[PDB]
């Protein structure tokens, strides 16, 4: 066990082979699967908990230190210490999961985990790992099948909200944000349907960037369709409000060009210096004439500017602020049409944009204001500023309405939905069984191995109320087998029923078949591990 | 703090590291061989079955584990994929002579024996290998079949299996100049049945957003050839920015006089600019991939140009059709109709994302044992049964020899014996009792009885057609054995650091 | 399947995770030290509390309000740091009641842990926390009353609501004054919310007593050798023209001379460059220059022939407030004397109390501003006085923007007590019981307010629940006499919004906190 073979030698004289390993570890097989696979229980216990309506939240910390609480399952292990490689691959799974679905972070983490447990205690009986993940492929095509069984469609039509609607409160149901439920129902719904492409591509998330900074209600919740900048106007004394603002886009500071190459000018007598006097007057007299040729109401700079400037711009009425950064002109430019203005003879008639309403926002005794442009006619860009508590709800916000605009995308790219909360779970496991039953029996230690741990789910679900795990599951298959439905679950919130349908619990169909599928995969491509060789 | 450098002990020291590098590699022989990710340090890990590109990516420091690692290449990059085979028989050969060195027996000697053993096996070879190539091979290839399916049994792609073996077989037919692993590559499509995959003469490569221009290509055009421009296209005041224009002008003429239809410009092709670059009046496209190009200049001829206007008459030439249909609801990029396309590309159609992996090992195998089955005649049956036969022989013969040779043989013989055992390892079936079998059928009942990787029992592997080139195991053989010398003839290290 | 007890685990070089329920003990212990800390300056009662740094620099604070309090102090529960977070909201929206709301999420927590160790979920306590936050503002809507309409009304509330607002902080003895020149100062704002348009000295010396709003201004400036004393009903003039060691922004030119003549040339065209600024700074008929940056000799001294005041070191800020309030304007180029506005001024003189002199400024125009002289006998004092001053300003200015009210002071404590009882004896399940530790958390607030001055707790708990029984919706606590009265006769008045906001942030930290159950630390950088 310890320090391997103590022998030292193979007759008696000094001799040594392997350098510390007193300090060192060896492991060969079977320990490594274990180290891994309780790498597995590491993450997955404690990923669980945030499952279902009665999901609490999470509170992580790096080693910077960073306050974060979140829901959604892939925002608690994006963060997290993660030190194990095959749990550093489980985040990833997540990420993936989260990339192109969206939603059922906390389902993915969870079945594997639970596989792996389940697989481990088959190893304990001595089984090599080939055949569970035959048996778990042989699993994963029977559920697959299952849930083509009770398939079900929805609508893709831009107008279409209410079924959508209730979709996005389920899913928000299990975050703290259910206070407003309805209400962000139908502000995430304004957003998703204020810009939308409907030709089967997805929409550009460096296009839409979403805000909102502490104060207010969290009923003041509310779409803005317009550009936000944390910025203020130049000069103090100019007056906040401006109408038809002809934004001025301009991406270089008022200071004279100086070419890199390494030049010396040398000044000697009294008429040089004046020169340089009257040139650098005449070219800041010219820099603003050309200012004041267009007469745009709205100039936006990006490395700022020195006081004569803003005086000579006071003077002229002329409205402009400073310190705007690049990606932030770029989003302006994008939304209002503007052009890239890099230098001063770049500054044209078509090189403007123009912003439908700009408006500053002032909430009391904060001694910081912000300007944002709304109403633009074809704007490029959409945002939702969410007033709160302090700054962990309004990022909780952020996140539910992300997970909202996720399931409204899943929602839209394909139509195929099913109903969960336990149901299809239980489904699934009742199809395993009834596959198991009538499988040889090696490969169905293997099938009953999967069901068990696919049944995880209610479990959690269950643990994160209190409600009893067995009697629920024998209700559930008894309504099962007297009738089929694929809403036949759990009664989270005590509705009366184990009918999903009317309590419109929806989720995409696509999202828990890859659920399963990457599940499957992962969890076979694990057990093709067994081997650590740390120094 | 100890020291050991000593020739008995440097030599020790020397095979225990290739003990080591063997125990790392131990478990990836086999078809159904698992594997280990291994992460680079730069957070990029690395998952690959083939022991030989495991070895590729590993770096160990010991002379002795450096100079098997090079013997390994060395074998790799001469015919098929024995490098895991022949580490493991070379390090078994050392671990079987540690209890011969370790009490005084002369490198000399073990040398000696050790060529002499294999002079005898690759003689006793000889008599055993069977040549099939005349058995209806080039015509009625029912054999020859049987052999792809060997590459993929037990599996329910089978219905999907027979096709893609046909497949491959035919593509042997109409590519039989000695295929190798580059002339012939495979395409990822997402979507679609497994059977869906068929095989189009050429390539295939999605466009994407810094790719092609624009869409409604003419696809039936009679001579379209690729066109590779060296010069950008895409999109002080009066000073560079007229410049500009007058650049974008000037090669947009160039562009319609060339009248190309296929141009690949240097820097990227953005799709913003799709409306506004329309007007080419035909298809342009950038960033074309190295892979891309190297797969047609040998189809019909790309051509390269160098200069502002530059002109060739292989912007234009002779290529037969241009392919351009949409491939699971996004157009491709086909660059086939090629009267010397020699890559022929199996479209990946499945509707699993993460079959990739799968389908390397799964399609790579078959053109590589069809191949293998083809260029050499005779073969000798496969899964450890010529192992079991060479040990046989040469513990027969041992026993023979009077003289030291007879020990060292003996061990060359017992050490012959991991191909079925490692088999049955990584099959994950308990290894003494198949080997036991297979040893027992093989020393009295039959010659060529072998591991069974479907069923997990002994069978007469001559019968499952599991054959393997006579000639490669040979030279593999003869590689392992010279590797065993040349680690054992080491007596001294020396390093004298110039520091 | 935890880590109480297992063979191995997963962690770094001093990192060590912890379970759900000693997170939530190390979350809601981090909770009540915040509350700790924050409380005991409740109440006309309150008392002041300490800084003193961890480090060798011990910051050192004097304030009767715990927002200033919590803003510097060492966190290391992130469950604190949520709460001086929802404090800092609170803040920034209105001045008062951030140390209501700050102890009311406190015993919210300590209550939440109560419940916890009483063998109930978290999910359940949240939900009855909404329930009875929603029939407490239903309770609070019941008696919410509006007098922003009539403006003498308007006067006697803003006369009560300041004086209340006051009576918590230590100028309780002067609280009539105060609020009379709080209210002189806020409708002399004209209902402007801007701040930074108020500023107060903190000037050492006198008796808090002879504190007055004066309607003119103090610079803190120092007058030139040569240029005079006193100038009357001159221009103000605001510049931003560097004027010192002048030269151009060209870095890429050298003097590379052969001969001295051709250095001294040009030291006669600086000199002459800035005798021709000096000549466009004194065409546009000045006679008071405001300067952001410093003055050198030779300016000063021909300002001082030219009998020209001139003013150095005065920050954007005070420049832009000045403008302003008077009629001002910056400036950067002096070849435009009529694009460039100047203000109007009557008395500019010195002023020397103690043994420190003061540039006196009086006789504004618009009248736009707020200065408060403060007669403070120390530095920390003073610095409560301001504190103060501005917390009443806030809360002046918040019930000019709203002008709905209603009666604190542990009365509508009460009410909601009251209606939270009714709810809870109105519903069965496990869900009333949280929301009766919730009410008795609301009642133990009071607790505090009366302690700060030692009276009793119970006898006036059940005073008032009988008053409320009645009805009477403005019976609350008297720190006089410590009995009950008519707070709008006795003028403890309250805004309905800041109370609101108060009630609702504090419910809503309470279910923040309550969601989260796992706490893990990764490896200590120390
Ligand atoms: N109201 C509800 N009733 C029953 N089950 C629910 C309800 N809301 C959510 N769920 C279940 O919770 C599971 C996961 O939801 P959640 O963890 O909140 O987000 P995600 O789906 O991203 O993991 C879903 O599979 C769904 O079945
Ligand atoms: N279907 C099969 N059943 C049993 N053995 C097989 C089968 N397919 C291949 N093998 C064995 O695999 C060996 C070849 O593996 P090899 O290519 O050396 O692995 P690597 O590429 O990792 O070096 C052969 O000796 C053969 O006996
Ligand atoms: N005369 C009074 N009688 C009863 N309660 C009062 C009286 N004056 C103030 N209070 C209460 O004491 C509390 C403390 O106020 P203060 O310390 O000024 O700010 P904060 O409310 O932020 O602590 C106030 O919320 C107020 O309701």
């Amino acid at each position: 066990a310890s320090m391997g073979t103590l022998a030292f030698d193979e007759y008696g004289r000094p001799f040594l082979i392997i350098k510390d390993q007193d300090r060192k570890s060896r492991l060969m097989g079977l320990e490594a699967l274990k180290s891994h696979i309780m790498a597995a229980k590491a993450v997955a216990n404690t990923m669980r908990t945030s499952l279902g309506p009665n999901g609490l939240d999470k509170m992580m910390v790096d080693k910077d230190g960073d306050v974060t609480v979140t829901n959604d399952g892939a925002t608690i292990l994006s963060m997290m210490d993660v030190d194990h490689q095959i749990a550093k691959l489980m985040v990833e799974l997540s990420k993936s999961q989260d990339d192109e679905i969206g939603d059922g972070t906390t389902g993915v983490v969870v079945l594997a985990g639970a596989l792996l447990e389940e697989a481990e205690q088959l190893l304990d009986r001595g089984i090599h790992p080939i055949r569970i993940a035959d048996g778990y492929e042989q699993a994963a095509r029977v559920a697959i099948e299952h849930l083509d069984k009770i398939s079900d469609s929805v609508l893709v039509d831009i107008k279409d909200t209410e079924p959508l609607i209730q979709t996005a409160k389920t899913t928000l149901g299990s975050k703290v944000v259910n206070s407003c439920h309805r209400q962000m129902a139908e502000i995430a719904v304004n957003a998703v349907l204020t810009v939308a492409d409907m030709e089967r591509r997805d929409v550009d998330f460096e296009l839409i960037k979403v805000e909102g900074k502490v104060g207010g209600r969290l009923e003041d919740t509310k779409l803005i369709k317009g550009v936000i900048v944390d910025k203020d106007f130049s000069h103090p004394q100019m007056p906040k409000k401006v109408e038809d603002a002809k934004i001025a886009i301009l991406t270089c500071p008022f200071e004279p060009p100086k070419p890199k190459t390494k030049h010396k000018l040398d000044v000697t007598s009294v008429e040089d210096y004046k020169a340089l006097q009257k040139y650098e007057k005449e070219k800041f007299e010219e820099m603003i004439q050309q200012i004041k040729e267009t007469g745009a109401n709205l100039a936006i700079c990006q490395w700022g500017f020195d006081d004569e400037a803003n005086h000579l711009l006071l003077q002229n009425n002329l409205p402009a602020v400073r310190w705007v950064g690049g990606p932030e002109i770029e989003l302006i430019a994008i939304a209002t049409g503007g052009r890239i203005v890099p230098r001063f003879s770049e500054l044209t008639a078509e090189k403007l944009g123009f912003a439908g309403l700009v408006q500053e926002i002032s909430f009391g005794t904060t001694k910081d204001k912000m300007l944002v442009i709304e109403q633009c006619k074809n704007s490029r860009a959409v945002t939702i500023f969410i007033r709160g508590g302090n700054k962990m709800i309004i990022e909780e916000a952020k996140r539910s309405l992300h997970d909202a605009l996720c399931v409204i995308r899943n929602l839209i790219r394909d139509n195929r939905v099913v109903y969960g909360g336990g149901a299809a779970e239980i489904s699934c496991a009742l199809a395993v069984s009834q596959e198991a039953d009538k499988c040889p029996t090696l490969e169905q230690y293997a099938m009953r191995a999967f069901a068990d741990a696919l049944e995880v789910i209610p479990m959690a679900l269950s643990e994160n109320s209190g409600m009893n795990p067995i009697q629920t599951m024998t209700e559930v298959r008894a309504r099962q087998v007297k009738e089929m439905n694929p809403a036949l679950g759990i009664d989270c919130l005590h509705k009366g029923t184990n009918d999903m349908k009317q309590q419109h619990v929806i989720e995409t169909l696509i999202g828990k078949k890859q659920q399963i599928s990457l599940a499957t995969q992962m969890v076979r491509m694990i057990l093709k591990i067994d081997d650590i060789r740390k120094p | 703090g100890t020291d050991s450098s000593q020739g008995i002990p440097q030599l020790v020291s020397n095979i225990s590291a290739c003990q080591v590098i063997a125990e790392a590699v131990r478990t990836t022989l086999g078809p159904r061989g698992m594997d280990k990710l291994i992460v680079d340090g730069r957070g990029k890990a690395t998952i690959s079955n083939d022991g030989a590109t495991i070895l590729k990516l590993l770096d160990v420091v010991h002379p002795a584990a450096k100079t098997l690692v090079d013997i390994a290449k060395s074998q790799d990059a001469e015919v098929g994929d024995g490098t895991t085979s022949v580490t493991l028989l070379a390090a078994e050969f050392l671990k079987q002579v540690k209890p011969y060195v370790e009490e005084g027996l002369h490198p000399q000697i073990i040398i000696r024996a050790f060529r002499t053993a294999t002079q005898l096996a690759v003689n006793k070879i000889k008599e055993i290998a069977v040549t099939v190539k005349k058995a209806d091979k080039v015509e009625q290839r029912k054999l020859l079949e049987k052999c792809a399916m060997t590459a993929l049994s037990s599996k329910l792609i089978s219905q999907q299996k027979a096709f893609f073996a046909k497949m491959v077989v035919d593509a042997v037919m109409m590519l039989d100049d000695l295929l190798q692993l580059k002339m012939i590559g495979i395409k990822k499509v997402q979507g679609g049945a497994l059977e869906d995959s068929q095989l189009v003469a050429g390539v295939a490569f999605k466009k994407t957003f810094s790719y092609a221009g624009f869409e409604m290509q003419p696809k039936k055009y009679h001579n379209p050839k690729i066109a590779l421009l060296n010069v950008e296209l895409e999109l002080d005041y009066q000073a560079i920015v007229d410049a500009e224009w007058n650049i974008l002008y000037d090669k947009l003429e160039k562009i319609h006089h060339s009248g190309a239809k296929v141009v690949l410009s240097k820097l990227p092709i953005g799709d913003v600019a799709t409306q506004y670059f329309a007007d080419r009046d035909m298809f342009c496209a950038g960033r074309v991939p190295e892979e891309d190009l190297k797969r047609t200049m040998m189809a019909c001829g790309g051509s390269i140009q160098t200069s502002v206007n530059a002109l060739s008459a292989d912007v234009l030439g002779r290529c037969q059709v241009f392919e351009e249909t949409q491939i699971g609801g996004e157009r491709y990029n086909f660059f086939t109709g090629c009267p010397k396309a020699k890559t022929c590309t199996f479209i990946l159609r499945g509707g699993a994302e993460q079959f990739m992996e799968e389908t390397e090992r799964s399609l790579h195998d078959a053109i590589m044992i069809v191949r293998r089955a083809i260029k050499n005649d005779s073969v000798v049956a496969g899964g450890g049964a010529i192992e079991m036969e060479l040990s046989k022989y040469l513990r027969d013969y041992s026993r023979t020899i009077p003289g030291k040779q007879q020990l060292l043989i003996g061990a060359y013989a017992k050490a012959l014996e991991i191909i079925p055992r490692q088999l049955c390892d990584n099959a994950g079936f308990d290894a003494t009792n198949i080997l036991n079998k297979l040893r027992a059928r093989h020393a009295q009942g039959g010659t060529w009885y072998g591991v069974d990787i479907n069923n997990e029992d002994i069978a007469d592997n001559f019968e499952a057609f599991v054959w393997e080139p006579a000639m490669v195991r040979i030279n593999a053989l003869t590689a392992a054995s010279e590797a065993a010398c040349l680690i054992v003839s080491v007596d001294e290290t020396i390093k004298n650091p110039r520091s | 399947a935890s880590l109480s007890l297992a063979p191995v685990n997963i962690f770094k070089a001093g990192a060590d995770e912890e379970r759900a329920e000693t997170a939530r003990l190390t979350s809601f212990i981090g909770a009540i030290a915040i509350g700790d800390l924050v409380k005991s300056t409740l109440g006309p009662k309150g008392m002041d509390k300490i800084l003193l740094s961890s480090g060798r620099d011990a910051s050192l604070m004097v304030t009767n309000d715990g927002a200033t309090i919590l803003k510097n102090i060492g966190v290391d529960n992130p469950a604190a740091k949520v709460l001086v977070d929802m404090s800092r909201v609170q803040d920034d929206e209105v001045g008062d009641g951030t140390t209501s709301v700050t102890v009311l999420a406190a015993e919210l927590l300590r209550e939440a842990e109560s419940l916890i160790a009483k063998k109930i979920h978290p999910q359940t306590i949240i939900a009855g926390w909404r329930e009875a936050t929603k029939a407490a503002r239903e309770a609070l809507l019941s008696s919410a009353v509006d007098h922003g309409s009539d403006e003498v009304k308007f006067r006697q509330d803003l006369m009560n609501i300041a004086g209340t607002t006051l009576s918590s902080k230590l100028l309780t003895h002067h609280k009539d004054h105060f609020t009379k020149l709080a209210v002189e100062a806020v409708l002399r704002l004209k209902g402007s919310g801007n701040l930074e348009a108020i500023h107060i000295i903190k000037k050492l010396g006198g008796s808090l007593a002879d504190s007055y709003l004066d309607e003119g201004f103090l610079l803190d400036k120092k007058i030139g050798v040569n240029q005079p004393k006193r100038i009357e009903n001159a221009k103000i003039l605001i510049a931003n023209t560097g004027m010192d060691t002048d030269k151009i922004k060209i870095f890429g030119s050298r003097v590379r001379v052969d001969s001295t003549a051709k250095v001294a040339e040009i030291e006669h065209a600086e000199k002459e460059k800035m005798k021709e600024k000096v000549e466009r700074i004194l065409k546009h008929g000045i006679n008071c220059f405001i300067n952001r940056q410093l003055i050198y000799n030779y300016p000063e001294q021909l300002f001082g022939a030219a009998g020209v005041m001139a003013i150095e070191h005065a920050d954007f800020a005070g420049v832009e407030r000045l403008a302003l309030v008077t009629g001002g304007e910056i400036a950067s180029t002096f070849d435009h004397p009529e694009l460039v506005k100047l203000g109007s001024c009557k008395l500019i003189e010195e002023v020397m109390i103690g043994e420190d002199k003061l540039i006196h400024f009086s006789g504004v125009a618009l009248g736009e501003a707020c200065t408060i002289v403060l007669r403070g006998a120390t530095q920390q004092i003073l610095d409560e006085a301001e504190r103060s001053l501005h917390d009443a300003l806030c809360v002046l200015a918040q019930t000019v923007k709203d002008s709905r009210t209603v009666y604190g002071g542990g009365c509508s404590e009460m009410l909601m007590a009251h209606a939270v009882t009714q709810l809870a004896n109105r519903t069965p399940g496990k869900e009333a019981v949280a929301m009766e530790s919730y009410a008795k958390a609301l009642r133990m607030l009071p607790t505090i307010i009366a302690d700060n001055a030692g009276y009793d707790s119970a006898d006036l708990v059940a005073q008032l629940r009988a008053a409320h029984s009645e009805g009477n919706t403005t019976a609350g606590l008297d720190m006089r006499e410590g009995t009950i009265g008519d707070m709008a006769i006795l003028g403890i008045t309250e805004s309905f919004q800041v109370k609101r906001q108060v009630l609702l942030s504090a419910a809503e930290a309470a279910e923040v906190i309550l969601r989260v159950d796992n706490i893990i630390k990764a490896a200590p950088r120390k």
